[PDB]
């Protein structure tokens, strides 16, 4: 009901805490974008007019620079028949942006292992982060790093898509879903476990993204100059050694991949392709070998079952 | 009353406010040129002594103010109108000293924040540092030149390490926090030249990132040499 500052211009050196303390008083006003010069020096804020916005105290909606009246309409409560100054998004997610296009070594290192926590404690980053092609910033660093590097983007991107909006990002950026395939083939047991079960979140949140992970994974194969899958069977083949747990990972995958597609014909597709490979003589070889954990037994009984 | 004796009280109430006047400036420009020493609790508490003396000082004149406000208010009435501006001035040193109080109360209320701040920093980086010298100090032979049982021991060891560097992963988001809010109230009292915690945080998560990259390296070749022996 009364105005106060938070200064969060950088978002990797955010304070906690809005000053003042005892807030300064303004209760009317009806457009806004002429109104916030005077608000802006009645709190002498050390933040630039310009890139400004207004956030509303208790929910964190973000004021549209139009009307009070129509955002009124929009969103209060019952309090006002009886709020806080800040950056715009866009600004913050460009400084976002910035430093990871700009930075290298410990900087670097510093900045992405802090992203988790910059979009876990402010929610409403990530859809702004989106729309800035923040994923193919992720992703464009990422494909060229190394695998410690690799698994903190990695933590990063599994927030975001704990979020509808990071989740529907995703789902549009084709290259996120190639990456993950590309990853399934790393060194780092770290970075695959990590892959594979961002792959599983990604094939369980919706039914429809099936068919667009069988195509990332094509259009991988297909530039790369590799079979479509071998990424798969080649962990299923644990060449690094034994991994029941990757294993067990892997099969979930390929099977909610299967359970989750109306084209019998893209389907079988997609068996062959795989059995092509090796598939049918790793699910015997494993169901044989007692020392194969319930787990694994029970999801390769599943493929068997779908065939 | 007469004349005179109307100037002579219209004069002592000048003589009141010039005196408390500049009392209190003296006290203003000694809150101004306190500062502090270092960002440690030593020297945050030696700032906030003499914030507390000068506070005690204020509190001193505060019956001086309020005996000049009683002046003012039954100063008397002459065609003039000289009383208004003798009174007008008088009301300004009294707000000169409210204001005063609340610019002590402010820095003694940004002291007692970075006290509680100075005492959450240390209690977490006793937390962390001592749980990485815990793993940092431990033996590390080379997973090719171990025996398979040797292996199976030392990856056991290291999952325990790695669960606990999991639980105390808040506690690195919580000493990140505490150290961008010990900027933000330490800016407040001081300028630095380099700014005062943020070295610090930088420091710490550095060791973590460090010792958490090379655990799980470590874990991962463990695994790889305990494969070749079957």
């Amino acid at each position: 009901v009364r105005v106060q500052y938070l200064e969060d211009t950088d978002p990797f050196a955010c304070a906690n805490f809005p000053e003042p303390r005892r807030a300064p008083t303004c209760s009317l006003d009806l457009p806004l974008g002429a109104q916030i010069p005077a608000v802006h020096r009645l709190l002498g804020a050390p933040l630039k007019l310009e890139d400004c916005a207004l956030q509303v105290s208790p929910s964190g909606y973000y004021l549209d620079t139009e009307l009070s009246l129509e955002e009124q309409r929009e969103m209060f409560y019952e309090e006002i028949s009886k709020l806080i100054l800040r950056t715009q998004l866009s600004v913050r997610v460009n400084a976002i942006l910035e430093k990871l296009y700009s930075s290298s070594g410990p900087e670097l290192r510093r900045s992405l292992f802090s992203l988790k926590q910059i979009f876990q404690e402010d929610k409403d980053l990530v859809p702004e982060f989106v729309h800035s092609e923040g994923l193919s910033c992720l992703i464009r660093v990422g494909a060229a790093a190394d695998h410690n590097y690799q698994s903190y983007i990695l933590r990063a991107l599994g927030q975001l898509m704990l979020f509808v909006d990071g989740m529907l990002g995703v789902v549009a950026h084709s290259d996120t879903i190639q990456w993950l395939y590309t990853l399934c083939a790393s060194l780092s047991r770290l970075v695959v476990k990590t892959a594979l079960k961002l792959l599983l979140v990604f094939v369980e949140y919706s039914e429809n993204n099936a068919p667009l992970f069988i195509r990332a994974v094509n259009s991988v194969a297909s530039t790369t100059g590799a079979p479509p899958w071998a990424n798969l069977v080649s962990i299923l083949e644990e060449k690094n050694g034994a991994d029941p747990e990757l294993l067990v990972y892997t099969v979930t995958l390929i099977n909610k991949t299967l359970a989750a597609l109306p084209d019998q014909d893209s389907f079988y597709d997609v068996t062959d392709a795989l059995e092509q490979q090796g598939m049918e003589a790793l699910v015997q070889r494993h169901l044989g070998t007692a020392g194969t954990d319930v787990d694994l037994r029970t999801q390769l009984v599943l493929y068997e079952n779908a065939l | 009353p007469g004349s005179e004796d109307e100037n002579k009280l219209l004069e002592a109430c000048i003589f009141k406010n010039n005196e408390l006047l500049k009392n209190i400036q003296d006290v203003q420009s000694q809150i101004s040129k306190i500062g502090l020493k270092d960002p440690t609790v030593p020297a945050v508490k030696h700032r906030k002594k003499s914030l507390i003396r000068l506070d005690k000082v204020l509190d001193e004149y505060e019956e001086e103010k309020r005996h000049l406000q009683e002046m003012a208010n039954s100063l008397p009435h002459f065609k003039d109108g000289r009383e208004k501006t003798v009174n007008q001035q008088c009301q300004n040193t009294v707000v000169l000293w409210e204001n005063t109080k609340a610019l002590v109360t402010e820095c003694l209320e940004q002291c007692g924040r970075v006290l509680e701040l100075l005492k959450q920093y240390q209690n977490f980086k006793s937390i962390l540092t001592t749980l990485i010298q815990k793993e940092e100090s431990v033996i590390s032979l080379q997973a090719s030149y171990m025996g398979k049982e040797n292996l199976k021991k030392r990856i056991a060891e290291i999952e325990i390490v790695k669960e606990e560097f999991n639980e105390h992963l808040e506690v690195v988001d919580k000493i990140n926090q505490v150290c961008k809010n010990l900027q933000f109230y330490l800016n407040k009292m001081k300028t630095f030249e380099e700014p005062p915690f943020e070295k610090e945080a930088n420091i710490i998560v550095d060791r973590w990132l460090d010792i958490n990259e090379k655990t799980e390296d470590y874990y991962e070749n463990l695994g790889r040499a305990l494969a070749l022996w079957d």
